[PDB]
RNA sequence: CGCCACACGGGGUAAGAGCUGAACGCAUCUAAGCUCGAAACCCACUUGGAAAAGAGACACCGCCGAGGUCCCGCGUACAAG
RNA sequence: CGAGUGGCUUGCUACCUCGAUGUCGGUUCCCUCCAUCCUGCCCGUGCAGAAGCGGGCAAGGGUGAGGUUGUUCGCCUAUUAAAGGAGGUCGUGAGCUGGGUUUAGACCGUCGUGAGACAGGUCGGCUGCUAUCUACUGGGUGUGUAGGUGUCUGACAAGA
RNA sequence: UGUCCCAACGUUGGGCCCGGUGAACUGUACAUUCCAGUGCGGAGUCUGGAGACACCCAGGGGGAAGCGAAGACCCUAUGGA
RNA sequence: AGCCUGUGUACCAGGAGGGGAACAACCCAGAGAUAGGUUAAGGUCCCCAAGUGUGGAUUAAGUGUAAUCCUCUGAAGGUGGUCUCGAGCCCUAGACAGCCGGGAGGUGAGCUUAGAAGCAGCUACCCUCUAAGAAAAGCGUAACAGCUUACCGGCCGAGGUU
């Protein structure tokens, strides 16, 4: 519900752990992001175990609790709240600054940050976030 | 490496992005050629592989980019057909094609029909104890065939004594 | 096995002693087990009308006594309900010794015997006197 | 050497707690298919009778005959449907979009909610099919509710409101069969929805119980001979091993047993009829007398009479159809006896 | 009782009969094989087993490996074939086990090994280009059977 | 101890059965691609769940009065609450 | 013959604990592992069938009742789809039991001059505590989001 | 013959709420924890993560190697009886 | 054996501070107070100060991102997964593979045998036609038949094979 981003970063097609490491960065730094086409974030590998990875962490928990997220709105999300002290001050006002979308809420298109594209036509072994959601049983409403 | 094939005249290759598509009188094919650093084209009358990369595993799939764009050539002009014949020893194998699937029944005297959808514009046509299967894509061609044959595949028994089933005889 | 045509509160359990109405020579039967029955954990195995059973012979003549057979349970003085809600009980249990092929080993049965038995074992059956 | 057995009780229908709300909330709704209609209606129950039927089952070696069955009574007067709310779908789920209510309301229905005294009709209505053409239309829901006052039996005035979504044919038949209804005042009854000998999945909240032990609650052992002397009866042997050291929330502990919602699946009806054929002699046993809008389900329902019931077509039905089963009798002997 | 308990050079050296008794006899059958009476100069071919570690090998390793290895030989050239193979190394070092906790722990005599360095033959068979690739093959049998990891090394034999 | 109710069907896989297919002109179930395939995985079903800190959505009512508390008669509720 | 994995058996060590961390077996209740006994799906056969035998994937669910013995184990019986094994302080005595082990009484055999002993047998023989914190099962009051009523959404969570 | 299958209902006294009366055990400190790891190898406090809005009522006792007793077992002492 | 018992030495004990996730004795380092500066070990995508540094190569397993270690496993054995380097031989007088055509007569060799004719066994294993074609390498048959290998020719066209 309307979120002044002093950024808007364009996941697609990135690849999702150095684009939030560049998110946190910035955030850090006392900049307002919001990150775009999540589903259409990127990861390379092998998708089998890729998958097997997630699956483990959302079967993971017990009574004190282990809640990962499934969607791949809160899957990047996650991923840039270990890239940040969430747990201090300044860490939990620079996360809470940061937010993820599936698609693209603004009218605005967002930027590609540097270093953080995947090239297509020169790799196959990845997968994408809103794949790995599916698989981990998401309600595909991207 | 580079390789250009050069597209019959009965032949037209149009494509885009990973995505090529082969019209001929039999119809047509389209197929996605995706691998790492292999650029697939058509270069006015001719359809072109090339790769600034040479090691092993490019190589193979280049080779097999080309035969895939090979074999749609032929399959929308001569197009691919596939023989099967229909056995059985105790029980009469009733085999038919109904809507889009070849349903068999009575095989080896069960109560219960076996079928199997038919795949792409797949053409089946049987003739008493004769099977043809054909069309312009030999992926959904062959799969088909293959298909109607493994729909009668036995674990249970001795296949030496149970052979009833429907088998390829003819490949293209 | 067959439905049986009502619904049974099975009344006896292992090592329950009952009647034996035929005339083998056994006179009282020990329940030893159920077939196709299992149970769960400290569950004493139960058998009702219907059931057939293992049995062994506890008191008969000498020829009968202590031989392990089976046998099919027609009383049991455990209410069943039949289709139309009533319940049925008779006056003491009581089975019927049977071999292999459910053919009771003896030549007469002794007693009512409950349709629905004889429904599932009609060999039983074509030796009842008395069928309610 | 440590025999096997199954856990005491399920850990699904957790955590055992008091109910929210006492009328019972669907968490899952028919699949489109035939022609537009709302898929669910409710009632309150009122006790239970039994009736002797013509076996019906094609496949039962008694078909065609008599055969006693067990049946709860639930009254079901109409209802109102008295407003169509439409969801819009986003990238977080479904979500309210608008309503459109009407201008006919039962005289109480104002014991529970504002009633409104301004609302624009075709401004909602607007809305909502500016969203169909959109494509951003999520399913048709109508905002129930019962009217207490037609049952006698039943203390309360006060309504109870629901949402019941509606499905059928194309979204643009239904949403105009929807906003039909609502107009008119929105009174329906359980004829329009269901036919004797369809199968319905009930939902209720349960019999209250309070706190009550592990045994009862979960099913577990009463000590056994010589351990339930020492001063030890009904309590369980451990809370659990040494490691991990902490209680985990699966082992059985005492606590709130009942006054949680059930659904209940495929609860096949015997009949709905009206007037008092299935009221019993002496009146229903803390219940009164029935004359009005009944339905007959099969078997049990959970909740205590007087609870309100909710009906929907069953969503997983294992038996096809056997419309209107004869009955040849419908016991009224007094229930007190 | 396993390899591993000896198979390292981690003791001093223990040969001294005259300070020794009660050494078992070795398992070992024979150290020359193959037509005996003949020189290794009069063969075309010479393949070597060659250890890649240094180790020690029981003699009940060098029977198992030696015999499976000449067995093969035998049935692919005959008990008389015109070939014949060494086996150069001799079990010397005697070992111990302790088998009362850790007091007086001094084993008893249970046996004996030949330390093999790395790099060093330990077989060596002489044959005719023709069995070349049978005694190639004896050899591969053969490691199978001791501790390290082996080359089979061929000496002359330029007749690839 | 009595009575009632507790799927079918989808999707993706393992072992495995195959298709097309090259590296290696052939062959090859595999290297890219694909058709299938387990009581197992995901969905389906039930239960909880605005304290989900991005702390939610809709409709109406009200801001001199909507609604609520105390009070009173009671239980479909309940150890206090 | 050679190479390993486990940490279920036993041995070894003496690192922790002697101002005490109560034993074995059982019981009750909860979670888990897979090296799979059954159930699902497969491969091979000295696979006609039926059925065996061997192998693969697979831990969702199941794996029960009884006779001797404190027994664990095991032997035995009738059932069963099968009646698998193992970890959790050899899970579980501020939960139970007290048969066994393991005080003080007594007997037998053996040993000892004797007192007395036995890693033998045998009869009898005691089980404290009002929960501070934490943990969990259920139940409330507040604050936050930020005037009220009603209806919902569904991130997550549990299920066999 | 309820020891058991397999538990149910009931009775009296407690338990719960209210008035009055009114102790003791225990207390280095801090302390909302959970999963792993590490550490004198058996951690609420160290490390890494995860979870965690405060307070209160009832409960059965998993953990605090819980409280109670300078281990009775074993060994040692140029100890005792 | 994080075992027992020696020996030399530095360290802990009795040694801070920096690094090593934590961590007596592993690395840097021996330290009065206070202040500025430059380095050490170690590190420079984020958590966290410094590179999303440069030239180049390999890896597709999330191998790995783990100096030392009770603490970080990974073995014998196997691998046409892939990369790189070398040696021998064959090849435009056409190699390697594939496909097509030919694979023939004396004679079904002699012997053995009722029979055996490439192919039960024993012995021999010769020459015609010719561009080739065994007294036959593997199936097949009661024995024949039949199906292929060798060998030759054609189509094809560039590396192939060890
Ligand atoms: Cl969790
Ligand atoms: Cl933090
Ligand atoms: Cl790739
Ligand atoms: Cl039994
Ligand atoms: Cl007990
Ligand atoms: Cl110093
Ligand atoms: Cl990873
Ligand atoms: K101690
Ligand atoms: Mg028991
Ligand atoms: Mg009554
Ligand atoms: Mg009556
Ligand atoms: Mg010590
Ligand atoms: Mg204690
Ligand atoms: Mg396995
Ligand atoms: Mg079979
Ligand atoms: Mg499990
Ligand atoms: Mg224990
Ligand atoms: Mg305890
Ligand atoms: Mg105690
Ligand atoms: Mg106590
Ligand atoms: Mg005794
Ligand atoms: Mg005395
Ligand atoms: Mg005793
Ligand atoms: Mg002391
Ligand atoms: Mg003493
Ligand atoms: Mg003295
Ligand atoms: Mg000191
Ligand atoms: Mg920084
Ligand atoms: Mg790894
Ligand atoms: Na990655
Ligand atoms: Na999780
Ligand atoms: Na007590
Ligand atoms: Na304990
Ligand atoms: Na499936
Ligand atoms: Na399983
Ligand atoms: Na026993
Ligand atoms: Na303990
Ligand atoms: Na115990
Ligand atoms: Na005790
Ligand atoms: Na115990
Ligand atoms: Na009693
Ligand atoms: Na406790
Ligand atoms: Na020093
Ligand atoms: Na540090
Ligand atoms: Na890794
Ligand atoms: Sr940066
Ligand atoms: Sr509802
Ligand atoms: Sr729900
Ligand atoms: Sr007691
Ligand atoms: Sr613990
Ligand atoms: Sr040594
Ligand atoms: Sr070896
Ligand atoms: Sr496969
Ligand atoms: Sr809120
Ligand atoms: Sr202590
Ligand atoms: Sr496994
Ligand atoms: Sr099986
Ligand atoms: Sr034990
Ligand atoms: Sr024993
Ligand atoms: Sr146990
Ligand atoms: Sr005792
Ligand atoms: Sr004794
Ligand atoms: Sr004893
Ligand atoms: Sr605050
Ligand atoms: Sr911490
Ligand atoms: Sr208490
Ligand atoms: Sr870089
Ligand atoms: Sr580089
Ligand atoms: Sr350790
Ligand atoms: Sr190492
Ligand atoms: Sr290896």
């Amino acid at each position: 519900a309307e979120f002044d981003a002093d950024v808007i970063v364009d996941a697609r097609d990135c690849i999702m752990g150095r684009v939030a490491s560049q998110v946190a960065e910035q955030a850090l730094d006392g900049e307002t992001v919001a990150v775009v086409n999540a589903e259409r974030a990127v990861i390379t590998g092998r998708e089998e175990q890729i998958v097997e990875k997630y699956e483990k962490r959302v079967d993971i928990g017990n009574d004190n609790g282990y809640f990962y997220p499934k969607r791949p709105d809160g899957i990047f999300k996650r991923t840039i709240r270990g890239m940040l002290p969430h747990k201090k001050q300044r860490g939990r006002e620079a996360f809470e600054s940061v937010r993820v979308y599936l698609g693209n809420p603004y009218d605005e298109d967002g930027e590609v940050l540097d270093g953080t594209s995947l090239d297509r036509l020169s790799n196959i072994k990845f997968v994408t976030l809103g794949e790995i959601s599916e698989t981990l049983g998401a309600n595909k409403t991207w | 490496p580079r390789v250009e094939l050069e597209i019959p005249e009965d032949v037209d290759a149009e494509q885009d992005h990973l995505d090529i598509t082969v019209e001929g009188d039999n119809g047509s094919v389209t197929r996605r050629l995706w691998y790492p650093d292999i650029d697939v084209s058509v270069d006015g009358d001719t359809v072109v592989i090339e790769s600034d990369e040479d090691n092993a595993k490019t190589m193979s799939t280049i080779g097999t980019f080309q035969s895939h764009i090979e074999n749609m050539f032929h399959g929308v002009t001569e197009g691919w057909e596939y023989g099967m014949e229909v056995f059985y020893s105790h029980f009469p194998m009733q085999v038919n094609v109904e809507g889009d699937e070849v349903v068999i029944e009575n095989f080896l005297g069960e109560k219960a029909p076996r079928r199997t959808t038919i795949h792409g514009d797949t053409d089946v046509e049987i003739d008493g104890e004769e099977l043809t299967v054909s069309g312009p894509d030999i992926e959904a061609v062959g799969q088909t065939a293959a298909d109607i044959e493994q729909l009668t595949r036995i674990n249970d028994k001795d296949v030496r004594v149970f052979q009833d089933g429907v088998y390829i005889t003819r490949k293209p | 096995m067959e439905a049986l045509g009502a619904d049974v509160t099975q009344g006896l359990e292992k090592g329950s002693l009952i009647t034996c109405a035929d005339n083998t020579g056994a006179r009282e039967l020990k329940v030893i087990s159920v077939h196709g029955y299992s149970g769960t954990k400290n569950r004493l195995p139960k058998a009702g009308l219907g059931d057939k059973i293992t049995v062994s012979v506890t008191k008969g003549t000498p020829e009968m006594r202590r031989q392990v057979l089976e046998a099919v349970v027609v009383r049991q003085r455990k209410p069943i309900r039949r289709p139309d809600g009533t319940r049925v009980k008779f006056e003491d249990n009581a089975a019927v010794i049977v071999d292999e092929n459910e053919d009771p080993r003896g030549t007469e049965l002794k007693g009512p015997i409950a349709r629905e038995v004889a429904q599932r074992f009609g060999s039983v059956a074509s030796a009842a006197t008395m069928i309610v | 050497p440590q025999p096997s057995r199954p856990r005491k009780g399920s850990l699904g229908f957790g955590p055992r707690k008091r109910s929210t709300s006492e009328t019972p909330r669907f968490n899952s709704w028919p699949s489109d298919d035939g022609q537009p209609g709302v898929q669910g209606f409710a009632g309150y129950k009122a006790g239970m009778t039994h009736v002797v039927l013509v076996n019906d089952e094609p496949n039962s070696p008694r078909e065609g005959m008599e055969e006693t069955v067990p049946v709860t009574v639930i009254e079901t007067p109409p209802m109102r449907a008295v407003a169509l709310r439409a969801y819009e779908d986003t990238p977080y789920g479904q979500r309210p979009l608008t309503e459109v209510w009407t201008d006919e309301f039962h005289s109480e229905l104002d014991r529970t909610l504002d009633v409104p005294e301004d609302h624009d009709p075709d401004a909602a209505e607007e809305q909502i099919r500016d969203a169909h053409e959109a494509g951003d239309l999520g399913d048709l829901r109508l905002i129930t509710h019962t009217v207490p006052d037609a049952v006698p039996s039943v203390p309360k005035k006060k309504p109870d409101v629901m949402e019941t979504r509606v499905g059928g044919g194309s979204v643009s038949d239904r949403l105009d069969h929807a906003l039909d209804i609502v107009e008119d005042g929105g009174e329906h009854a359980m004829n329009d929805i269901f036919r004797a000998g369809e199968y319905a999945d009930v939902a209720g909240v349960t019999k209250g119980k309070g706190t009550q032990g592990p045994v009862k609650r979960w099913g577990v052992q009463k000590r056994k001979g010589k351990h339930a002397r020492q001063g030890w009866r009904r309590r369980i042997g451990n809370l659990g091993p040494w490691n991990p050291s902490r209680v985990r929330s699966t082992v059985p502990q005492q606590g709130q047993t009942g006054y949680h919602q059930r659904t209940e699946l495929n609860k096949r009806l015997i009949d709905i009829g009206e007037g008092d054929e299935p009221t019993v002699d002496g009146g229903f046993v803390n219940y009164g007398e029935v004359d009005g809008p009944y339905t007959l389900v099969k078997g049990s329902v959970p909740g205590p009479d007087k609870r309100l019931v909710r009906f929907r077509p069953a969503v997983r039905p294992n038996d096809q159809p056997r419309l209107d089963p004869e009955v040849r009798y419908v016991s009224n002997e007094s229930n007190q006896g | 009782k396993p390899a591993s308990m000896y198979r390292d050079i981690d003791k001093p050296a223990y040969t001294r009969r005259e300070y020794i008794t009660g050494i078992p006899g070795s398992k070992i059958a024979q150290h020359k094989m193959g037509r005996k009476q003949k020189d290794a100069d009069d063969y075309p071919v010479q393949i070597s087993l060659i250890v890649e570690e240094t180790v020690q090998l029981r003699h009940g390793s060098l029977e198992a490996s030696r015999l499976s290895a000449n067995r093969h030989l035998i049935k692919e050239l005959g008990e008389e074939g015109d070939y014949k193979m060494t086996l150069r190394k001799f079990p010397h070092q005697v070992l111990r086990e302790n088998k009362d906790g850790m007091r007086a722990a001094f084993g008893k005599i249970v046996g004996t090994a030949a330390r093999v360095q790395a790099g060093e033959q330990l077989f060596t068979a002489y044959c005719n280009v023709e069995d070349a690739e049978h005694v190639k093959e004896a050899f591969r049998r053969a490691y199978n059977k001791i501790t390290p990891s082996c080359r089979i090394d061929s000496s002359p034999a330029g007749n690839a």
